[PDB]
Parts: structure tokens; C-alpha cells; sequence
């Protein structure tokens, strides 16, 4: 019954993240005209973080859905929170032409998942040479 | 020492690094180039408090790659833990191909 | 007869497997989909690697690819021609929806060993790294 | 007597030079041919076999590893092989990491592919009352 005040919470946030994310886009857009511009307005002082900390904060909609796709690739690209990105993608494909998005946000996920997997491998390689070597 | 952590944190995730580089900044890779053999102890030391840990694991193991790119009874500390993760991401990829196949 | 396959085999893949799949022995069907497989110069668009291939697996009706499955089940016991019937399952399944359990299930046990051994080669692979 | 399976292993060496010459021949099918040389040796002593190999074949033999691993042809084997080189012995090391490169993007392929199959099978099955 509480998990609804916390959608109404991630829905928010998908609205402030998203409003924020298009006006970021639009400064780097325009500020190709004239470089000398005044920077954005931005609510709270980013930007991905607070959607992933109000998303982090929950204890374990179909209209605001492509928002958060859009911040599950934003995770997927900057390596942050991956089991959780993987777990929502999951719910997400679980329940409820996006499904391009879907595709571009699981690629992101594989390639993440491939980067510190093989990273690990090699640590633990490492690890084991350099044990031994003692 | 939190501090560092704290840095370390925010040099791996940078809106957009600098390729070519092992944490992502030339700079801080040419600090972990040179350390006095018992800064880089101490470095593992706190690579270790930080790898028991889930969220900070990622981090630390990054630290620890570029580490191990650099140079020729604590290592076995981190690396149990270490596989652990690998085993816990093994799982995750698992997942990955049911997603994978679903669409 | 079978020559008739022989010159379709000098020519064309589609009737090459569809008439392979009709008559026995399946040997000169593993040799074709083996040579689409591994070829040198392939087509990324393509999924066995020449479209032809991926045309009549999926122009497929449910026999042929009943017979197919079970041939597929005995290529993959082998594990020197395991990845050609891997690869010809991965493609036969983009290409069917979800659409007996007896072959299924011994197909996905052999499957799994393998990605296992897979696996294996990757730490090895992994050490193979750190070393260089 | 193991000696005489070390001069076996040494056959492949030749196997090699015919393959690298047809190559250059055709430069103006042959790694099937030092590949199946290369698959009939018996799976012991070749580490042996390896070892003992001559320091001019070795290049060869990682132009004919790589073309093995671009073209997915017996990844085990290639795999085992590589490893067996690094484990008995400055161009080459660039050598070596375009094999290595091409290997691990064979098994990140098969192994990718192979985690799909299993998958399918299980929601099919599973879909299968």
C-alpha cells in the first residue's frame, strides 16, 4: 500500500530527471549558436544520481515508463547500480515500438556486465599469480 | 581515509572520462604508477575493507585493475570476496540471457 | 534420385536441405550447414551466415523442423560438431516463436556442459591475459 | 622413448611450412590442412611437442592460430595451443594479442550464443504442459 506513495515518488522523479535532462540538452543545443549564454535552471542543487537514489531508497504506470528507460540506459552507461538496473529491466520486460529502446538498454547492459566481469577475471588472476609468487 | 574513498568514487564515475586510461584520469594512473611500497599496502588495505562491501566493491576493484596493470595473506582476503562477486555477476548474466531471449 | 540432390547441392541451399531432410543420411546435410557455418567470408546480415539458409529454416514447417531438432540433439552429443549445431539451433530459434520434451531436454543437458567448458576456457583465457 | 612423440610433434612443423608457402603461393584449402595435422596429434606430450618447436615456425604458426579464431574453427584447441606457447615460449607479443583478441570474441560469441539456446529451451519446456 506504500509502494504506491513510493511509484508516486519514482514517477516524480522521472519527471524532474527528465525535465532537467531535456533542458541540459537543450542549453548544449543552443550553445552551439552563441557559446556566451547564461547556464541552465535546475531545481535542486545531478542528474542521474537522485533518480537513482530515490530508486535505491524503496525495500524491495504504463505513460511513465519511456522516462525511466531512458535513465536504465543512463545507468547502464555510466556503470552505476547494475544489479539494480538489471533487476528493473527485468520487472520491466515482467510486466506492461519502445521495444527498441528495450534493445539498446540491454545492449548497454551486456557490454557493462562484459566490462567488470573480464575486470574481476583479471584482478582475480592476478590475485592468484601473485599468491602463488609468495 | 573516507575521503578517499569519496574520490576514488567520483574519478570512476565521471559524466564522461578520458579514454584511454585505467581509472579514467592520466593524472591519478600516473600516481597509482608510483607509490612507496608501503602507500600502496596501505592502499590494498583500505581496497580491502571497501571490496567486503557490495556498493563500494566496484570501486575498489577498479582501483585494484589499474593496480595490477602497474606493477610486477591480504590478497587472499580479497581475492575470496573478489570471486564471490564474480559468482554473484555470473548469476546476473544468467538473467541476462532470459532477457536476452524474451524479446 | 539422389543425384538430383547432388547438382541442387552444386547450386542451390534451399532444395539442398529440404531434400536432405527428406532422405538419409544427414551427413552431407551436417557438411552443408558446416560449410555455411565456418566459412571464410560470411554475410553479417545473415544469421547461419548465408541468407538462403536462414530463408528455408524459417520457411520450415513443423516436420522438417521436428526432424531437424532431433538431428540437431545428435550433432550437439558430439563436441566436434557441437558449435555448427549450436549455431544452427540459435538460428532456428530467432526465426520460430515459441511456437517431444524428451529431445529438448537431452539437448539443453548436452547444451549446458558445454557452456560450462566454455566458461572453463574463459578463466584459463583470463590467466592468458594477465600473464601478457 | 618420448623423445620419438617430441620428433611427432615436430611433423606439425612441416605441416607448417607447406601451410605458410601455400599461403604465400596464393597471395598473387591449406589451414584446413595444418589445422587437421595440427588435430590429429595425440592430446598428451604436445605441450612437449610445443616446446620443442623452432623459434622460425612459431610466427607462422600464430598466423595460422589467429586465422583459426577469426574463422571460430576448434576454439578449444586454439585456445589450449595459445596457452601452451606463452607457457614454454617484441612484434610477437603484438602478434600474440591479435590472436588472444580473436579468440576471446570467438568465446564471448559461443558462449553469449549458447546462454540464448539454453534459455529457450528451458521457457519452451517449461511452456510444455
Amino acid at each position: 500500500v506504500e509502494t504506491l506513495m513510493a511509484g508516486e515518488r519514482i514517477a516524480e522523479a522521472l519527471e524532474l530527471g527528465m525535465t532537467d535532462l531535456n533542458t541540459i540538452r537543450e542549453w548544449e543545443e543552443a550553445r552551439q549558436i552563441n557559446p556566451n549564454i547564461a547556464p541552465p535552471q535546475r531545481n535542486p542543487i545531478p542528474a542521474e544520481t537522485y533518480v537513482l537514489n530515490t530508486l535505491q531508497k524503496i525495500k524491495p504506470p504504463f505513460s511513465t515508463i519511456p522516462s525511466l528507460l531512458t535513465f536504465l540506459n543512463l545507468f547502464a552507461q555510466r556503470e552505476l547500480n547494475v544489479p539494480l538496473t538489471c533487476r528493473i529491466l527485468f520487472f520491466v520486460l515482467k510486466t506492461h515500438t519502445m521495444r527498441a529502446t528495450l534493445e539498446k538498454v540491454r545492449a548497454n547492459l551486456r557490454a557493462a556486465l562484459r566490462r567488470q566481469k573480464d575486470e574481476m577475471g583479471f584482478n582475480i588472476a592476478a590475485l592468484k599469480v601473485v599468491s602463488m609468487q609468495l | 581515509p573516507g575521503r578517499l574513498l569519496n574520490l576514488f568514487t567520483n574519478v570512476v564515475t565521471t559524466r564522461n572520462p578520458d579514454p584511454d586510461s585505467l581509472t579514467g584520469l592520466k593524472a591519478v594512473d600516473d600516481v597509482l604508477a608510483k607509490l612507496s611500497d608501503e602507500q600502496i599496502f596501505q592502499l590494498l588495505l583500505r581496497l580491502r575493507d571497501w571490496n567486503t562491501n557490495a556498493r563500494t566493491a566496484p570501486v575498489a576493484q577498479r582501483v585494484l585493475w589499474a593496480l595490477f596493470k602497474s606493477h610486477p595473506e591480504v590478497l587472499d582476503a580479497i581475492k575470496v570476496y573478489t570471486e564471490r562477486h564474480y559468482k554473484r555477476i555470473e548469476e546476473l548474466v544468467d538473467e541476462s540471457y532470459l532477457v536476452e531471449y524474451t524479446l
